[PDB]
C-alpha cells in the first residue's frame, strides 16, 4: 500500500492527538487521546491493507519523507512494516496492541442541540493567540443574540469571568441558552473551516467539528451549562 | 463526572 | 488607532531596550534603558490617539501580528487595551504609568564633538563579530588620521589594550583626539545606516546613532578620555 | 592567504570529524579525529602561506563568513592570526599545536580488497534514515551477488540481527564474503558520490569514501569478519 | 546615572 | 586502536 501525501498529512495532525495510531484495513483512519478528551476520523483517499499498530506514529511519518513517494509499504515476514524503495528497504516496528491507545469504534455523534461554524482565519487566530494570551479554556455560548466564543485564563480567573478574547461566530435565533466550555488542549484540528455540532444531555456533553478532510469531536469540560 | 468521551465510544 | 508594520517593527526595536514603553498621543514614540543609558526615539507614520503604558510591549505586538490588519486598538471601558474588529476582541492590561520607566523629556542633542557615520554592512559585522570574539566593548578613536571603532573584551582586558577588532570609518581631518568608549550591550539600533554624532565634555559623554527611521543616543563608559585642546 | 567558499566548505565539514586542524603551507589539508577512528583529506585550489594550529575551527569559519571573500589571513604580529578586510580587521587566536590533534602524514591506503560505490542521494538518505531508525552501526557486506548495506542498532540488538535499513550498492562478482562494520558515527562525508574502497587482512581493516572534492577513511569495527580465500 | 544628565536637562 | 596502522605508515 502507498500513502500519498494527504493522508501522511493528516496522519500528522492525528499524532498531536496520540503519539499511537491503530491502523486498519480500508479508507478510515480514526485516533483518541489517551484521557479520551479528543477524538480524531476521517476517510482518506489511500487503501491500507493490513493491521498494524504504530507507536511512534510521527517518527514513522518522517521516514516516508525519505523515501520516493510510490515506495510500497507492506508487512514484513516478521509481522514488522516493511517499507521498499528504489534501491533500499527500511523496517519499522509493529508494536504490541497493548501499548496504542485506540478507539474501539467510530464514534456515532449523536443530533447536535445547536448547529454553527467557524472560518478558518478565526480558528488560526483563536489557536495562536491563545498562547499569547494564556488561553486555556474557551467557552461557547450565546450574548446577546450571536453565538460567541470567549477565552479564559483559567488559572488566573477560575469562574471564567474576565473574557481575554471574544470571537462571534454567528446568529442565533433561539430561545435555548448554553456555555460549553472546551479545554484549549483539546483544539487539535487541523487548520481549515469547521462546521461546528453542539451536543448535551443532563452532565453529559460533546462538540463535534466537521471539516473538509476530518472530523473532531471534543469534550466538555464539567462546568458546561445548558437549558433547553 | 466522566471526563472524556466514553459515553460515545461504547455508545 | 491601527499600527502599521513598520510601526511594529519599531516597536519591536524598542522593546529590546526597555521591556515596557510609555506610548503618548502623536506620531512620536521614545523609550529609555531601566539604567537610563540607552535611549531612542522615532517619528512613525501612524498616528496614537490615547496614551497608554505598556508593561509587556513584546507581548503586545505578538497579539498584533496575530489581529487582522483592519483591526482597532482602542481604549476599553475599564480602562485597559481593546484591540478589535467586526468579528473579534482581543483585550490587554494597560500598565500603571508608574510600573513603566520611560524618559522624562527626549533628547535633542544640539551640539556634537565629531561628526562620522557607519554603513549598515559594517554595522551588521561589528554586532555579529562581537558575539564570535566575545567583545562586550568598543572604542572609537583616532588612529593614522581615521575614525576607527576598535572592539575589546574588558572582562579579560581592563585598560581595553587588546584590539579584537578594528573597524575603519573613515578619514579624520583634526588635532582632535578621544576614546569613546561604549558598552556593547547598550548597540541596539536596528538594521541600517546611521550618521554618528559623538559629544562629550568634561566627565560627560554621549553618542547619538541618527538613522533612517529611528535615533538612539549612548551614554558613554566613565574610562573614556578625549582631548580639544586643538 | 586568501581561502575561497568551497575551501571554507571543506574546512566545515572537516570541522565536525575534529574540532581543530592544523594548517601545513601548501595545498592540501586533512584532519583526524580525537579517537582516530575517522581521516579527512582534500587538495584545495588555496594556497596556504604559513603553518598555524586553529583550537576552534568552527569559531575561526563562522568569524570568516562575516568578512569579504578577498580578505587576507595572515599572521599577526603578536603571533596570532590576522584577517584583513577592505575596512575591518579581525585578529583569531593561534593554538599551540600541541593542543590540537593532528595527522603526522597523509594515511597510505592499500589497493583495496572490495570496491564499489555509493550515490549521493543513497548516501543522503542513509545519514537521515539512520537518525530516525536510531541506526547507530552499519554493515557492508554481501548478499546475492549484491555489495549491500546494512543498518543496525547495536544498543538494542548487540549482535546485529536485526537489519533496519538496507542500501544495495552494486553488483559483486566474487566467491569472497566480507561484513565490514563501521560505526555510523564516523559517516562524516559531505554530500556527494563515493568510491567505496575496502580493506582488510587480519585483524586490520579500513573503508575509504573517495569523493570528488575529499576523501574519508574510517576504521573498521572489532566485530568485523572476512574471508578471502575462494 | 547614565543619560540622566540630558533627561534632566 | 583505530586507524593507527595506517597513522604510521
Amino acid at each position: 500500500m502507498k500513502l500519498s501525501k494527504d493522508t501522511t498529512a493528516l496522519l500528522k495532525n492525528f499524532a498531536t492527538i496520540n503519539s499511537g495510531i491503530m491502523l486498519k484495513s480500508g479508507q478510515f483512519i480514526m485516533t483518541r487521546a489517551v484521557n479520551g478528551t479528543t477524538y480524531a476520523e476521517a476517510n482518506i483517499s489511500d487503501v491500507i491493507d493490513f493491521d498494524v499498530a504504530i507507536y511512534d506514529l510521527n517518527g514513522f511519518l518522517g521516514i516516508l519523507s525519505l523515501v520516493n513517494d510510490d515506495a510500497e509499504i507492506s508487512q514484513s515476514e516478521d509481522g514488522n512494516i516493511k517499507i521498499a524503495d528504489a534501491r533500499s528497504t527500511i523496517f519499522w516496528p509493529a508494536a504490541d496492541p497493548s501499548t496504542v491507545v485506540a478507539p474501539n469504534k467510530p464514534i456515532p455523534f449523536p443530533v447536535a442541540s445547536a448547529v454553527t461554524e467557524i472560518k478558518a482565519e478565526d480558528l488560526q487566530q483563536l489557536l495562536r493567540v491563545s498562547r499569547g494570551l494564556q488561553i486555556d479554556t474557551i467557552a461557547i455560548t450565546v450574548k446577546e443574540g450571536k453565538i460567541v466564543i470567549n477565552g479564559f485564563n483559567k488559572v488566573e480567573d477560575s469562574a471564567l469571568t474576565r473574557v481575554k478574547y471574544s470571537l462571534t461566530l454567528g446568529d442565533y435565533d433561539g430561545e435555548n441558552t448554553f456555555n460549553f466550555i472546551i479545554n484549549m488542549a483539546n483544539m487539535k484540528m487541523q487548520p481549515g473551516n469547521y462546521k461546528l455540532l453542539l451536543w448535551a444531555k443532563g452532565k453529559q456533553g460533546a462538540a463535534k467539528f466537521e471539516g473538509e478532510h476530518a472530523n473532531y469531536v471534543v469534550a466538555l469540560e464539567a462546568d458546561s451549562t445548558h437549558d433547553f | 463526572e466522566p471526563e472524556g468521551l466514553d459515553f460515545l465510544f461504547d455508545a
